[PDB]
RNA sequence: GCCUGGCGGCCGUAGCGCGGUGGUCCCACCUGACCCCAUGCCGAACUCAGAAGUGAAACGCCGUAGCGCCGAUGGUAGUGUGGGGUCUCCCCAUGCGAGAGUAGGGAACUGCCAGGC
RNA sequence: UCCUCCUAAAGAGUAACGGAGGAGCACGAAGGUUGGCUAAUCCUGGUCGGACAUCAGGAGGUUAGUGCAAUGGCAUAAGCC
């Protein structure tokens, strides 16, 4: 919990001396993580979700809420108000908070660490960190055995174009391919 | 290039446009020029034996009516249902 | 677009009040401002108003956008009321909340006076 | 093949139609099942089960040019 | 041969026609036929007509078709009495008037539809011909 | 006089696209939040305490017509009322008559009020 | 017997074993009401994943839905929260 200093005295804002932005409004920011965390086959087990419910919670800042369904009949069985995930979503110090253990703790288990490929870039310089499954955090109780689930995480930016959000990886360092 | 006897038209209306064509005339119109349109009859087989060659809407033609000559050009045809007869014919100021 | 949703919900007051005609009370507020105008029985012009443009407010007020800003002006049009007489005046609150600002106001003209 | 039926007697027409008295209650439109093709404008409304614009005070019917394309109202004139 | 797409509806009305209509201006090619007459034209004289045409044009153009069976006929046995009822489809049919233009050729020049149209014309009702490209 | 907002009167000639311009009053973004109010999680949404930073976006202003939109004039389809012709159609006399297209228009109108320069 | 769209004539009921169909019930909730919300479908990407699976972005919209039938309407939502 210092990136929230830090992204307030220099990062990406620096830049503002000598490139043409009046204002951090043509500049990249990052304030945003729209998290989930899927059940998947679940109708089929219906017994350890019913305990783990807080198991989101656990790696992010925010209180926990299971979504229901949208859907009510389905070709891998579903019913109306199943319960089918957990948001417990990133905004702002949370955002920059939960950030500080993406890349520089998030190392034990890899698939490429080298920088993968810019998957939903979206022209814009939108950056993969998702671990595809949970790795364990230290906090508490975490040298145990204990199971673990899917997650996946872009950092979405304002910037107009991948030539201009691309200043946050010239402010830190994380492996990138395109 | 031609140049073609008109008339003012002056009796309007369905059967009075029928009745021009049994009687060797035909309705026609002028328009644009920065001008007020104008009503004109002309002869029925003998504009249809001249507007059947491309220097009738390729280029400009005289018509004489109202005491004056002033030149024009082609602008648009109305046909009969069966027969390429003509029925009414537009022009514009030139 | 999420302001023209509060556009859509003044159509649906716009129209309820259509029916009533009269004399009407409109409330609008913004980020650092508010006001209220009272619209004549004919709904072609205004009678009198307040607002947090008045120097008799915003040389007093620290800022506009305030509690007892909106307070002021509801203890502005309250006493502009009383100095033209109204009486069966429907109001309206521009697609807004009655809850927060548009309450505040209400809560202090029916404290510098009739109800309001 | 037959048995189309479509049934007997059904009508609500004409009635929303020309110069009208201006001394009682009148129906101004009884177009059948109307959901926002007229709706009704002014003083006056209409909110019954069978879709009527039916005015609530007495009054003489606008003919009102008015409203946006398609989509004109019933409304009461002003004498 | 020609058998149009099963209509919405088992059966159709036949209707009357007007009998003159302008459609004389080609967009399919440039030149066509002349009608100048009124009638009912059936699926068997177009395909009768196509036929003549055919075998005297052998493959070249195509030749377009702005005619189409419109209506479905209703048939039944000849011994039925009057009164009950309209029988199951059989033949095709469609309407014909002075301004039809009927068929549309471009790519046909001088072999057809352009000294004569006789061949073709005994097929067909109402005593039809050629007709020359209309430009100015 | 021009500007910014609103109540509107009006809501297909204020629309679609294309090129410029503005932070002053205003507004939008925006500063901060366990404080009022709030998330079925999240200050996103809506609040409340507001001006540190802009005009990015949205918004307003302005140009530009290829077009929605507006659209003559004439003709055509259509036709009331009499009548002609081996006639479920054609032709006329008299009285009416579009839609579509063409010439052409056109980048909104207007009353009241507050503030700005 | 009842009920929609059309025939049915730019005034109305309406014919011929005329044209496309339905109704004899449903829901105590699917009713009342305050404030909100806005489809669908398709594309993009995300372990355990045969296969439609998640949450977010883009295109896009009187094209979703409406207890049931045919029809008319639809955000001032009569559609759902």
């Amino acid at each position: 919990a210092k990136l929230h200093d830090y992204y307030k005295d220099e990062v990406v804002k620096k830049l503002m001396t000598e490139f043409n932005y009046n204002s951090v409004m043509q500049v990249p920011r990052v304030e945003k993580i729209t998290l989930n965390m899927g059940v998947g086959e679940a109708i089929a087990d219906k017994k350890l979700l019913d305990n783990a419910a807080a198991d989101l919670a656990a790696i992010s800042g925010q209180k926990p809420l299971i979504t229901k369904a949208r859907k009510s009949v389905a070709g891998f069985k579903i019913r109306q108000g199943y319960p089918i995930g957990c948001k417990v979503t990133l905004r702002g110090e949370r955002m920059w908070e939960f950030f500080e253990r993406l890349i520089t703790i998030a190392v034990p288990r890899i698939r490429d660490f080298r920088g993968l490929s810019a998957k939903s870039f979206d022209g814009r310089g939108n950056y993969s960190m998702g671990v595809r499954e949970q790795i364990i955090f230290p906090e508490i109780d975490y040298d145990k055995v204990d199971r673990v689930r899917g997650l996946d995480i872009t950092i979405t930016t304002t910037a107009k174009s991948d030539e201009e959000g691309r200043a946050l990886l010239a402010a830190f360092d994380f492996p990138f391919r395109k | 290039m031609f140049t073609i006897n008109a008339e003012v038209r002056k009796e309007q209306g369905k059967g009075a446009s029928r009745r021009l064509r049994a009687a060797n005339k035909f309705p026609a119109i002028i328009y644009g020029g920065k001008e007020a349109p104008l009503a004109i009859e002309l002869d029925h087989d003998k504009v249809m034996n001249m507007q059947a060659k491309a220097e009738f809407y390729s280029e400009v033609l005289t018509i004489v009516v109202d005491g004056k000559e002033i030149k024009v050009k082609a602008q648009d045809v109305q046909r009969h249902p069966y027969k390429p007869k003509l029925q009414h014919i537009d022009f514009v100021r030139a | 677009d999420k302001k023209s949703a509060r556009i859509r919900r003044a159509t649906r007051a716009r129209r309820k009040l259509q029916e009533l005609g009269a004399t009407r009370l409109v409330v609008h507020r913004t980020p650092r401002h508010i006001y209220a105008q009272v619209i004549a029985p004919n709904g072609s012009e205004v009678l009198v108003a307040a607002s947090t443009v008045e120097k008799a407010i915003a040389e007093q007020l620290k800022y506009t956008g305030n509690k007892d800003a909106a307070a002021a002006v509801g203890k502005a049009v309250a006493e502009r009321a009383l100095e033209k007489g109204i009486k069966d005046v429907s109001f309206d609150r521009s697609g807004f909340q009655y809850h927060g600002r548009v309450q505040a106001l209400a809560d202090a003209a029916r404290e510098a006076g009739l109800q309001f | 093949g037959g048995s189309t039926r479509n049934g007997r007697d059904s009508e609500a027409k004409r009635l929303g139609v020309k110069r009208f008295g201006g001394e009682s209650v009148l129906a101004g439109s009884i177009i059948v099942r109307q959901r926002g093709t007229k709706f009704h404008a002014g003083a006056n409304v209409g909110c019954g089960r069978d879709h009527t614009l039916f005015a609530k005070a007495d009054g003489k019917v606008k003919f009102e040019v008015k409203g946006p394309k398609n989509r004109k109202f019933i409304s009461i004139e002003a004498e | 041969m020609l058998q149009p797409k099963r209509t919405k509806f088992r059966k159709m009305h036949k209707g009357r026609n007007r009998g003159l209509a302008q459609g004389t201006d080609v967009s399919f090619g440039s030149f066509g036929l002349k009608a100048v007459g009124r009638g009912r034209l059936t699926a068997r004289q177009i395909e009768a007509a196509r036929r003549a045409m055919t075998r005297a044009v052998k493959r070249q153009g195509k030749i377009w078709i702005r005619v189409f069976p419109d209506k479905p006929i209703t048939e039944k046995p000849l011994a039925v009495r009057m009164g009950k009822g309209k029988g199951n489809v059989e033949y095709w049919v469609a309407l014909i008037q002075p301004g039809k233009v009927l068929y549309e050729m471009d790519g046909v020049p001088e072999e057809l539809a352009r000294e004569a149209f006789k061949l073709a014309a005994a097929k067909l009702p109402i005593k039809t011909t050629f007709v020359t490209k209309t430009v100015m």
